């Protein structure tokens, strides 16, 4: 339940405004003051209020009280209001802090769900590596078989080739060795053509 | 053509090599084995004349699942 | 080979701190196997017997060498490994989906609490018991401190 905002509009700290309004319609604006004057003067004049040392004790206390409220009243009012404003602000900030905490928890949870949704890459990576290893090994095997058969066939052709080469070399050096083992007809025909050289 | 007549006879003496692998060498094999040594060992280290039998290995594999 | 294209940072986020080394080694083998499938081609260049018919002076040896090749049964390695990582992925998806259902429960609970905190009574119209049910931390420990002020005097 919310409090009202203002109090009851007392006057001189001793008489509520309800009284002045209640006596307005029948005795104007000066009716209450005339009544107060009359009652004060009647109490004095008839010794209902005996003037004594308590008159001056009361005057001094009332003076100190009026001076006190008039001088240190603004400060106490503002102090109470600031106390309330500080408690209110602290509570509001605690509220916003709890709101932010639970929003951060929700966000964190949605992020974790995104991560756990991304999980499948570990297993498709493992499948990638298995497939790639099997294919590399297959092609390496086909290259091995190819390269072995080709190496054997080209070894055959190379031994035949260099055999033919060395055999032809011995052949040629035999045919030279054989002219050493062995008629000036061409000699004269050579000089005959040398004469036609002129 | 004296020397062209000359030559023909010498290639014929050469072609007379039915039983002669290297035409009356009496040598030149002692190094040809060295040559053939190099040639065979540098093509491979096996009975190249015969077909190669093929042994094949299979890839290793490990514990991959989440430990 | 029909491969699965992969993000690598995404692969990084989903790796627990007890197997980064295994992930990186798995990663390193992916790169090596990508490279080695790149350079060696798919099928060997077969060779005509012609250059091996007219220069192999041996008795029909080229033909059986080539016959033993056209008739060779090269062993194709089988998988024996993809089905079980599929099974592990299936088992893992079970674990993953159930953990998500727990988190969806927590998320609706948090929204309930945030609707509760968002609809609090204004603070200037509120008993102390109303505060103690909003922020229950502000409730006096009348168990340990049974006598007034029900808290340590320094706290006051």
């Amino acid at each position: 339940p919310p409090l009202p905002e203002y109090g009851g509009k007392v006057r001189y700290g001793l008489i509520p405004e309800e009284f002045f309004q209640f006596l307005y319609p029948k005795t104007g604006v000066t009716g209450p003051y005339v009544l107060g004057t009359g009652l004060i003067l009647y109490a004095l004049s008839k010794e209902i209020y005996v003037i004594s040392a308590e008159t001056f004790t009361a005057l001094s206390v009332l003076g100190v009280m009026v001076y006190g409220i008039k001088k240190y009243g603004p400060f106490v009012a503002d102090f109470a209001d600031k106390l309330n404003e500080q408690k209110l602000a602290q509570l509001e900030e605690a509220k916003q802090a709890s709101i932010q905490h639970i929003q951060n928890a929700i966000d964190t949870e949605k992020s974790q769900q995104a991560l756990v949704q991304k999980r499948h890459y570990l297993f498709d990576v493992q499948r990638n590596n298995i497939a790639m290893a099997l294919e590399v090994t297959y092609r390496e095997r086909l290259y091995r078989v190819y390269k072995e058969v080709k190496n054997r066939l080209d070894y055959h052709i190379s031994v035949q080739n260099m055999m033919r080469r060395k055999e032809q070399e011995h052949m040629i050096n035999w045919v030279e060795k054989h002219v050493v083992q062995s008629t000036i007809a061409k000699c004269i025909a050579d000089l005959k053509l040398l004469a036609k050289k002129a | 053509q004296k020397l062209f007549v000359d030559k023909i006879r010498e290639y014929k003496s050469k072609r007379q090599t039915s039983g002669g692998p290297v035409d009356a060498s009496s040598e030149y094999q002692q190094e040809l084995e060295r040559e053939l040594f190099k040639l065979k060992q540098m093509f491979g280290n096996a009975d190249m004349n015969t077909f190669p039998t093929f042994k094949f290995e299979d890839p290793k594999f490990e514990v991959i699942e989440k430990p | 080979l029909a491969l699965k294209t992969i993000d690598w940072v995404a692969f990084a986020e989903i790796i627990p701190q007890n197997q980064k080394a295994i992930a990186s080694s798995l990663k390193s083998w992916n790169e090596t196997l990508t490279s080695r499938l790149a350079a060696l081609p798919e099928n060997p260049p077969a060779i005509d017997w012609a250059y091996y018919k007219a220069n192999v002076a041996k008795a029909g040896l080229v033909d059986d060498f080539e016959k033993k090749f056209n008739a060779l049964k090269v062993p194709v390695p089988e998988d024996k490994y993809t089905a079980q990582v599929d099974a592990e992925e299936k088992e893992d998806v079970k674990s993953c989906a159930e953990w998500v259902s727990l988190s969806k429960a927590r998320i609706v609970e948090y929204e309930k609490e945030m609707e509760k905190m968002k609809n609090l009574i204004p603070f200037d119209q509120m008993t102390i018991e109303d505060l103690n049910e909003a922020f229950p931390e502000t409730k006096l420990d009348k168990k340990k401190y049974p006598y007034w002020p029900h808290q340590p005097i320094e706290n006051l």
